[PDB]
RNA sequence: AGGACCGAACCGACUAAUGUUGAAAAAUUAGCGGAUGACUUGUGGCUGGGGGUGAAAGGCCAAUCAAACCGGGAGAUAGCU
RNA sequence: GCUCGCCGGAAGACCAAGGGUUCCUGUCCAACGUUAAUCGGGGCAGGGUGAGUCGACCCCUAAGGCGAGGCCGAAAGGCG
RNA sequence: ACACAGGUGGUCAGGUAGAGAAUACCAAGGCGCUUGAGAGAACUCGGGUGAAGGAACUAGGCAAAAUGGUGCCGUAACUUC
RNA sequence: AAUUCCUUGUCGGGUAAGUUCCGACCUGCACGAAUGGCGUAAUGAUGGCCAGGCUGUCUCCACCCGAGACUCAGUGAAAU
RNA sequence: GCUCAACGGAUAAAAGGUACUCCGGGGAUAACAGGCUGAUACCGCCCAAGAGUUCAUAUCGACGGCGGUGUUUGGCACCUCGAUGUCGGCUCAUCACAUCCUGGGGCUGAAGUAGGUCCCAAGGGUAUGGCUGUUCGCCAUUUAAAGUGGUACGCGAGCUGGGUUUAGAACGUCGUGAGACAGUUCGGUCCCUAUCUGCCGUGGGCGCUGGAGAACUGAGGGGGGCUGCUCCUAGUACGAGAGGACCGGAGUGGACGCAUCACUGGUGUUCGGGUUGUCAUGCCAAUGGCACUGCCCGGUAGCUAAAUGCGGAAGAGAUAAGUGCUGAAAGCAUCUAAGCACGAAACUUGCCCCGAGAUGAGUUCUCCCUGACCCUUUAAGGGUCCUGAAGGAACGUUGAAGACGACGACGUUGAUAGGCCGGGUGUGUAAGCGCAGCGAUGCGUUGAGCUAACCGGUACUAAUGAACCGUGAGGCUUAACCU
């Protein structure tokens, strides 16, 4: 239930070695407005795949 | 009875020996009684072997 | 295991799910575009598209059935007078999901769901 | 599907009315008994002047189970109650001279020819 | 009429489960006993430590009871660690 | 703002006891809220409690306290 | 010690069903309990259902399951009637 | 026997099988007459045994509904 | 002048209980368990008077003797008293053979069936209940068998808490008493979110010498290995009869394991209906919310056992105890010393699964890359421009795959998921209208309406044009060919 010897900072780093986040590989460029956005998601202006899907 | 196995065993052996001796003694008494009962008459005048 | 099963539980009991989907379907056909989380949006289709399909043919029985599944007479009236003739030729797929990022408060993947011919 | 502590009705006129299964014979660690397999039973209720008394220990063969039996075509015959026929403890032949209720085809063998002969209907 | 019966408020805590770094330094859920009486409760008062009080368990006397707590003798003593 | 659900002999409303501005308005998110916070019982500033009849104060006593003189007790003090 | 599933005396007492202040759903009124979103593994908690058997479980029918209201017929040993 | 060590004393009932129970027997280690003896209707969240109904308690576990467990975002302990 | 007798005399003067307890210490010292030893316990062996009608050794074996195990009760106090939780039960096991069953064999006081004893053999299997807290034991009924033991008399950071073992209370007994009992009887809190080793699964990184996609080989490892009954041989061999085979063949079961939902069923709060109380949609009618899915009746797919398919083998190699052939040492005899044959569920294969991280990193098939230059410390060196392939990853729709990663299908040249159309299934004659009845309600339209996860289709919705990672012919030394 509890430890008998204090784990090292080395062991702590070894355990945390897989806890790293993964950056997005590449963003997509909208074909009309030219801005970047996450793949399969609408752009920050409200466009998606050229057409303006949501007003503002 | 006792905490010691050796004493318990000794007591058990003594009781067992007494029980066997009692059983043999009782069997002898029962046989002796039966034989005596058959040989002796009822005590009435009818049961006779000599007059 | 849940082999060949369908339907997201969404960490709610069945009555809550039924009521929530009824409310969400009413809201969607009222406003023509609504924003909700991606699994709830994907599950909302299976309730709002049969209602429109039912609404395609105007009849007293169909209206009572739509009323039983929505409990909002204004919603039923709109469905049968507008959404039925508008989608009278479509072979299903009267909605469209557009993934719209992540919610600020709880990082839930949000989406907009709208009728295909909204404009 | 008869196991220990199961009460059964009696299908013959041997004098017993309600018996209880206390062992399923024919194999180590055996769980259930279908039709046509011996079980060791005790008599828990009898008629006033019959061939057997209450409390006797003897064998019996099961003729009807509520779970039923299955035939090669996939069918199943289910009965409304579990019933057995009392047998002699050594010869394993029926004590009574009449059978009550129907039985099934699973019994037709040289061992229980008497039972299927006396049965009023063999399903 | 009744320290009568069934059964809520109210008082209590018999059984099980959970919880045992708990929501809680003893409670919650489902059952349970009394429920016009030797009942229960609010406000105020009285009984002080070798003393009180006890339908009596050495129980309770401010989460502490085979002698409360606070200050003092006091840095008691300790052939023990 | 429109739906959904929960309590409803209470999870609604008004007091005493206890707390002492936590009440209302404007404004701010550093610290407090087991998350975000523009919101708050959080910070800052201003406002808000109106009585011959409600309650306390006042007149009167119960249990009980204090107790002129008094009795008793080494003193302190106890009882009245 | 907490924005704590605990404790706190008095007053008011609506509709329908119900004997009822029990219980269910509502009115007047007030809340959704200050982390959410997914997924639907073992395992844990609180529940629902179950073929054939019905206590074979176990220290023990522990716990679950079952009975449950009103009117009427009928009701044994024993008894301090 | 709330009491008997030897003891599961012996017999009978209940069970297929009963170190417990019930009814007797008396060889009462070591009951006994207000530190009361033996019964006793009613009463008991009292101790033991048996029977009917009922059942996942079990043979022997299976599926389903929610709250955790698992993943993501935010805050972020402890015993050792 | 002191039986100051505890006699170098603590005082002239002194007994008990603590389970209501409490403090300072000790494993300096006991109970549990471990350690050494083996009196005791269990299992063997040496001599052979005797039991066995005669005959020690078929089976036993007196008087005596020598060991093995650690195995009961002990002996010692070496470990722990700044805590090593303890009897029995549940769940889960693993090892030894002094083998309980199955397998092989010698002798028999072995006619046969069935036995006794010993040797070899641990591959598999090795009950359910009544009674008590029970281990043990007795009893009922099976079984081929209901083994003996080790593992802290295995297992409470997995479960229990009945007994024992705290505080309450009583009975018998002892004591004047407080209290005490290997005397009993009623009641009596079992905590821990796993850091490391271990184990079951499942990934990330790098390596395997250019990179990549597949399919394998098998060094090695795991799983599995049980057995009854009936029939034929054959009522034959054997036997006076009763009874009744070896060897060999066939069928059908019990337990266990793997797989599956086609059949029989369970679940199926996502499908349909019946119905009670209340509230809402203005109201009737019809619905919806709440009352455990309100209570039920059914039930699709999926998951499941009780449901139904399959498996344990046959065969080969070398053997154990054992049986032998030929044969001397030792003219004979002799299974052995040379040589040769047979022999079991044990060993190695044969059956199933994992498996090149097998760093000893293996094998085979296929695909992709064939540009120019600078610098100094001149070498498996560093840098710039152009170039980005095969393939992978990321994102999306997802799955009878799944905790999350992973694995599998699909991404417009598309049926991957949702919807839609048709069908199937489940529920059981919807709503509206008309007719009969004063009315509840019945009949017709109507086997209607509704129908999830199923089946066959259909681009209607969502699966983007891209972009990212991965490079640009792959070191040295020998050997055999090629020119």
């Amino acid at each position: 239930a509890v430890q008998q010897n204090k784990p090292t900072r080395s062991k702590r780093g070894m355990r945390r070695s897989h806890d790293a986040l993964t950056a997005v590989t590449s963003l997509s460029v909208d074909k009309t407005s030219g801005e970047k956005h996450l793949r399969h998601h609408i752009t920050a202006d409200g466009y998606y795949r050229g057409r303006k899907v949501i007003a503002k | 009875d006792e905490r010691s196995q050796h004493k318990n065993k000794a007591k058990a052996l003594s009781v067992l020996g007494a029980r066997i001796h009692a059983a043999e003694m009782a069997k002898r008494q029962q046989a002796e009684a039966s034989t005596r009962r058959n040989l002796l008459g009822s005590g009435d005048r009818s049961d006779r072997n000599r007059t | 295991m849940r082999h060949r099963k369908s339907g997201r539980q969404l960490n709610r009991n069945s009555s809550h799910r039924q009521a929530m989907f009824r409310n969400m379907a009413g809201s969607l056909v009222r406003h023509e575009i609504i924003k909700t989380t991606l699994p709830k949006a994907k599950e909302l289709r299976r309730v709002v598209e049969p209602l429109i399909t039912l609404a395609k043919t105007d009849s007293v029985a169909n209206r009572r059935l739509a009323f039983a599944r929505t409990r909002d007479n204004e919603i039923v009236a709109k469905l049968f007078n507008e959404l039925g003739p508008r989608f009278a030729s479509r072979a299903g797929g009267y909605t469209r999901i557009l993934k719209c990022g992540f919610r600020a408060g709880d990082n839930a993947p949000m989406a907009y769901i709208e009728l295909v011919d909204r404009s | 599907m008869i196991q220990e502590q199961t009460m059964l009705n009696v299908a013959d006129n041997s004098g017993a009315r309600r018996v209880m299964c206390i062992k399923v014979l024919g194999g180590s660690h055996r769980r259930y008994a279908g039709v046509g397999d011996i079980i060791k039973i005790t008599i828990k209720e009898a008629i006033p002047r019959g061939k057997v008394k209450k409390g006797d220990v003897l064998k019996a063969v099961v003729v009807r189970t509520k779970k039923g039996v299955r035939r090669p075509d996939g069918s199943v015959i289910r009965f409304d109650g579990n019933a057995c026929v009392l047998l002699n403890n050594n010869s394993e032949q029926p004590i009574g001279t009449r059978i009550f209720g129907p039985v099934t085809r699973e019994l037709r063998s040289e061992k229980f020819m008497k039972i299927i002969s006396l049965a009023p209907e063999v399903l």
